[PDB]
């Protein structure tokens, strides 16, 4: 199922993708400091996860460049997304990372994969998983991780729930840093990202050091029972780059509230 | 030895006495390093290869050393990482035994960390090989022949080679470290998992999150930090300290003198309490006084 | 040469231990795998396990494992299996030959009778 | 583990003839090196054939093991009056041992 | 092989100081007496000229 892509919808940040730079324990202070950072009320990309055709959504799976770092926003009410793909080449010569959301296992690997034109993961295990049809083949491997995977935050608690994940992956150092945040939507809105505050939480680091430069959303698409159906939701994707920002500390230690430096006159006085 | 196994050592804590617990390991011998800051090198991307070795000819295995064996069957750079470690395997591989097979014959010395997998003939001579063994035209496989009887030579010592892969990347394979207990409300130094610091250690009353390991106060000093192997937040404080003050009547006017220890509890620094040791700061007799 | 002399057969109520003696000769007593072998009459022989005397290294037979005590003494060479206690059904033929994880017959003995019965 | 039946539990045939030692395996274990073992009535018994076929040391030639996996066979091309006793198979190199049910020999009944 | 190296040490010594002590280096718990063996070694190593 391939169909011709369509340029984003672009919308505003606002206050989003935020996240705690390190351990650090700070409580009723204010911290200013430079890092990787989306911009407030910065105007970003977003198609929906969508990835169908004939009606039931369209096709949608750009391998877009990673670039310094990369803001995902996920919305999707069932796990019609799962993993993602990171690579500086995409083929079978030089090594890529595949992270899967399947089962209770992060698959975390960083191998060699010649790499499908549609890389497209079982929605639901086949009544088994399109694991095989996601990489033309798996040749060598350097490091695999098994973990409880990144979307467990299930879907069925409560109605009107359509998973909200926002995950910032950002290269330095030869360290992955995989910071993430899931919160409960509780109410459709059928428009765009939140305006709330939220920090995310660092999850994962990934000892790992190859190069990052391109990355494709790896969807889950189980079968037809039209090729196969998965749904639509909005999936934004995002880059972040340096500037300064005066976070806001409770007693709790965390980030209530913060500020971007740059955006407005307001600002740099604050 | 014809045709070794590897394997790809990382993400190891790796300890070393293992390989010393067991008694018929005799060769530690490490060309590269010395065993002793063996356990505390940190390294990734480690190789191993394990082999079937006749043990007379194990002196020829050791890096930069010549041998039938070295010629043909295995190859071990001049320039060493890791250990070569050779034990006595007479109690299995003993019977005779002739499954081990190893290759005496091939046209060419191997390069350094190469595998000859595939047994050809070999043509010694100048006659073609064509037509199987003949004249001149050997099978580079020989049996190994592990007689239990054959003693003092070629008797079953199993030998395995340890080659460390030098920080490529980020190193991956290190030793067990910082392993000592924990004390609280005395004056110490401590590495909290690598935090360098002196200062009473207490319990603490603070909240953290469960990705924050340390806290900082206003001054960005570190004011709190969780404990690695317990999940337990423990405060830090400063050892005591202050300035010192000394009140006269004057030289002339006698020499007795009174000591003004400035901002602190008489309690917690008394007479007890180094710094300015002669100072006995006289005794708890003489006359203390708790002051603003 | 190398010859494995056994104890001779004995005659016996059960309940009791009966350490069976094999004496081994012409042979490094450590340098050799030993190991022992039943058979029941009119059946099959069976594998009950193989000791190194330089070690002592005493693997069972996993359905004998535990049922019965192997043992051996290097300072006499001589193969010494407790056998535990004595079963009525355990009367058999046990050979006590020279036998490794590869299992050779190498040299096997002349066997000794062990009858259970009141 | 590994079940050996050695088939035909018995063999009745003329002196000096050859003879089948089907020893019928439950799974295929060549590199095992499976041994035949002769046993003399009364008589410990004697490795016949070890390495699967490999001829045992002061064994007569008239033997031959032969056979690989699941089947192994011991041909005695001259069935000597000293060869008329039990036969054994065992597996070798495996996991726990097992020795086969047996095989006697017999001329006229 | 006249010329040795010591590859064995209990720690460094200080600025100019002078090291001849020749025993068997313990890297073992057990006290290898006289004995070279598996952490027990004597520190010396010829430096093999060639
Ligand atoms: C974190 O902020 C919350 C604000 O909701 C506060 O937590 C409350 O603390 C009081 C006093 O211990 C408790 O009685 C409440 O049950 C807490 N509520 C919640 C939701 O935790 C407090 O200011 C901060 N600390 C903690 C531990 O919550
Ligand atoms: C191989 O496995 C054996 C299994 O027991 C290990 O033996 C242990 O260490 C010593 C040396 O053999 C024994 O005396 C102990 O009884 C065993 N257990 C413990 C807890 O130490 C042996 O160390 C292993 N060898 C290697 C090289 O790993
Ligand atoms: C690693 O940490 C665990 C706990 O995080 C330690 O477990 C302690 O001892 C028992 C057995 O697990 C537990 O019931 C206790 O609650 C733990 N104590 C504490 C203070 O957490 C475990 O001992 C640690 N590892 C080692 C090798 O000591
Ligand atoms: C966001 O940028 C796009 C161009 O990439 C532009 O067309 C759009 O108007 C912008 N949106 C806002 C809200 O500024
Ligand atoms: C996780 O690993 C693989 C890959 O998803 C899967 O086949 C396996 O069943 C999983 N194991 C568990 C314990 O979830
Ligand atoms: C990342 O890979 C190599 C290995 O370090 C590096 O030299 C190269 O510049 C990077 N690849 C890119 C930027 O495409
Ligand atoms: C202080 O002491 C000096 C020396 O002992 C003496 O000369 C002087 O008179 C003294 N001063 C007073 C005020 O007594």
């Amino acid at each position: 199922t391939t169909r011709t892509q369509l340029p984003p919808a672009y919308t505003n940040s606002f206050t989003r993708g935020v996240y705690y730079p390190d351990k650090v324990f700070r409580s009723s202070v204010l911290h200013s400091t430079q890092d990787l950072f989306l911009p407030f009320f910065s105007n970003v990309t977003w198609f929906h996860v969508i990835s169908g055709t004939n009606g039931t959504k369209r096709f949608d799976n750009p391998v877009l460049p990673f670039n310094d770092g990369v803001y995902f926003a996920s919305i999707e009410k069932s796990n019609i997304i799962r993993g993602w793909i990171f690579g500086t080449t995409l083929d079978s010569k030089t090594q890529s990372l595949l992270i899967v959301n399947n089962a209770t296992n992060v698959v975390i690997k960083v191998c060699e994969f010649q790499f499908c034109n549609d890389p497209f993961l079982d929605h639901k295990n086949n009544k088994m998983e399109s694991e095989f049809r996601v990489y033309s083949s798996a040749n060598n491997c350097t490091f695999e991780y098994v973990s409880q995977p990144f979307l467990m935050d299930l879907e069925g608690k409560q109605g009107n729930f359509k998973n909200l994940r926002e995950f910032v992956f950002k290269n330095i150092d030869g360290y992955f840093k995989i910071y993430s945040k899931h919160t409960p939507i509780i109410v459709r809105e059928p428009e765009d990202l939140p305006q709330g505050f939220s920090a995310l939480e660092p999850l994962v680091d990934l000892p790992i050091g190859i190069n990052i430069t391109r990355f494709q959303t790896l969807l889950a698409l189980h079968r037809s029972y039209s090729g196969w159906t998965a749904g639509a939701a909005a999936y934004y994707v995002g880059y972040l780059q340096p500037r300064t920002f005066l976070l806001k500390y409770n007693e709790n230690g965390t980030i209530t509230d913060a500020v971007d430096c740059a955006l407005d006159p307001l600002s740099e006085t604050k | 030895v014809y045709a070794w196994n590897r394997k790809r050592i990382s993400n190891c804590v790796a300890d070393y006495s293992v390989l010393y617990n067991l008694a018929p390991f005799f060769t530690f011998k490490c060309y590269g390093v010395s065993p002793t800051k063996l356990n505390d090198l940190c390294f990734t991307n480690v190789y191993a290869d394990s082999f079937v070795i006749r043990g007379d000819e194990v002196r020829q295995i050791a890096p930069g050393q010549t041998g039938n064996i070295a010629d043909y069957n295995y190859k071990l750079p001049d320039d060493f990482t890791g250990c070569v470690i050779a034990w006595n395997s007479n109690k299995l591989d003993s019977k005779g035994n002739y499954n081990y097979l190893y290759r005496l014959f091939r046209k060419s010395n191997l390069k350094p960390f190469e595998r000859d997998i595939s047994t050809e003939i070999y043509q010694a001579g100048n006659k073609p090989c064509n037509g199987v063994a003949g004249f001149n035209c050997y099978f580079p496989l020989r049996s190994y022949s592990f007689r239990p009887t054959y003693g003092v030579g070629h008797q079953p010592y199993r030998v395995v080679v340890l080659s460390f892969e030098l920080l490529h990347a980020p190193a991956t394979v290190c030793g067990p470290k910082k392993s000592t207990n924990l004390v609280k409300n005395k004056c110490v130094n401590f590495n909290f998992n690598g935090l360098k610091g002196t200062g009473v250690l207490t319990e603490s009353n603070k909240k953290f999150l469960p990705f924050q390991q340390f806290g900082r106060d206003i001054a960005d000093t570190t004011d709190a930090v969780r404990d690695p192997q317990t999940l337990e937040i423990l405060d830090i404080t400063p050892c005591s300290f202050g300035g010192v003050s000394v009140i006269t009547p004057g030289t002339n006017t006698s020499n007795q003198v009174a000591v003004l220890y400035q901002g602190v509890n008489c309690t917690e620094v008394p007479v007890a309490i180094q710094l300015t040791p002669t100072w006995r700061v006289y005794s708890t007799g003489s006359n203390v006084f708790q002051t603003r | 040469e190398v010859q494995l002399v056994q104890s001779g057969a004995e005659v016996k109520k059960p309940g009791e231990s009966l350490k069976i003696s094999c004496k081994g000769s012409g042979f490094s007593f450590t340098s050799y795998w030993i190991g022992w072998v039943r058979q029941m009459p009119g059946k099959g022989l069976e594998w009950m396990g193989i000791i190194y005397p330089g070690d002592s290294d005493t693997r069972y037979s996993p359905s004998f494992q535990g049922q019965v005590t192997i043992s051996a003494d290097k300072s006499i060479s001589t193969a010494y299996l407790q056998w535990s206690s004595l079963k009525a059904s355990d009367t058999a033929m046990y050979y006590c030959a020279r036998g490794g994880y590869e299992d050779v017959f190498d040299i096997w003995g002349q066997g000794t009778m062990v009858t259970v019965s009141s | 583990e590994i079940v050996l039946t050695q088939s035909p539990g018995t063999l009745s045939l003329s002196p000096g003839g050859r003879a089948t030692l089907s020893c019928r395996a439950s799974q295929s274990v060549s590199s095992s090196y499976l041994a035949w073992y002769q046993q003399k009535p009364g008589q410990a018994p004697r490795l016949l054939i070890y390495g699967a076929s490999s001829r045992a040391t002061g064994i007569p030639d008239r033997f031959s093991g032969s056979g690989s996996g699941t089947d192994f066979t011991l041909t005695i091309s001259r069935l000597e009056p000293e060869d008329f006793a039990v036969y054994y198979c065992q597996q070798y190199g495996s996991s726990p041992p097992t020795f086969g049910q047996g095989t006697k020999v017999e001329i006229k009944r």
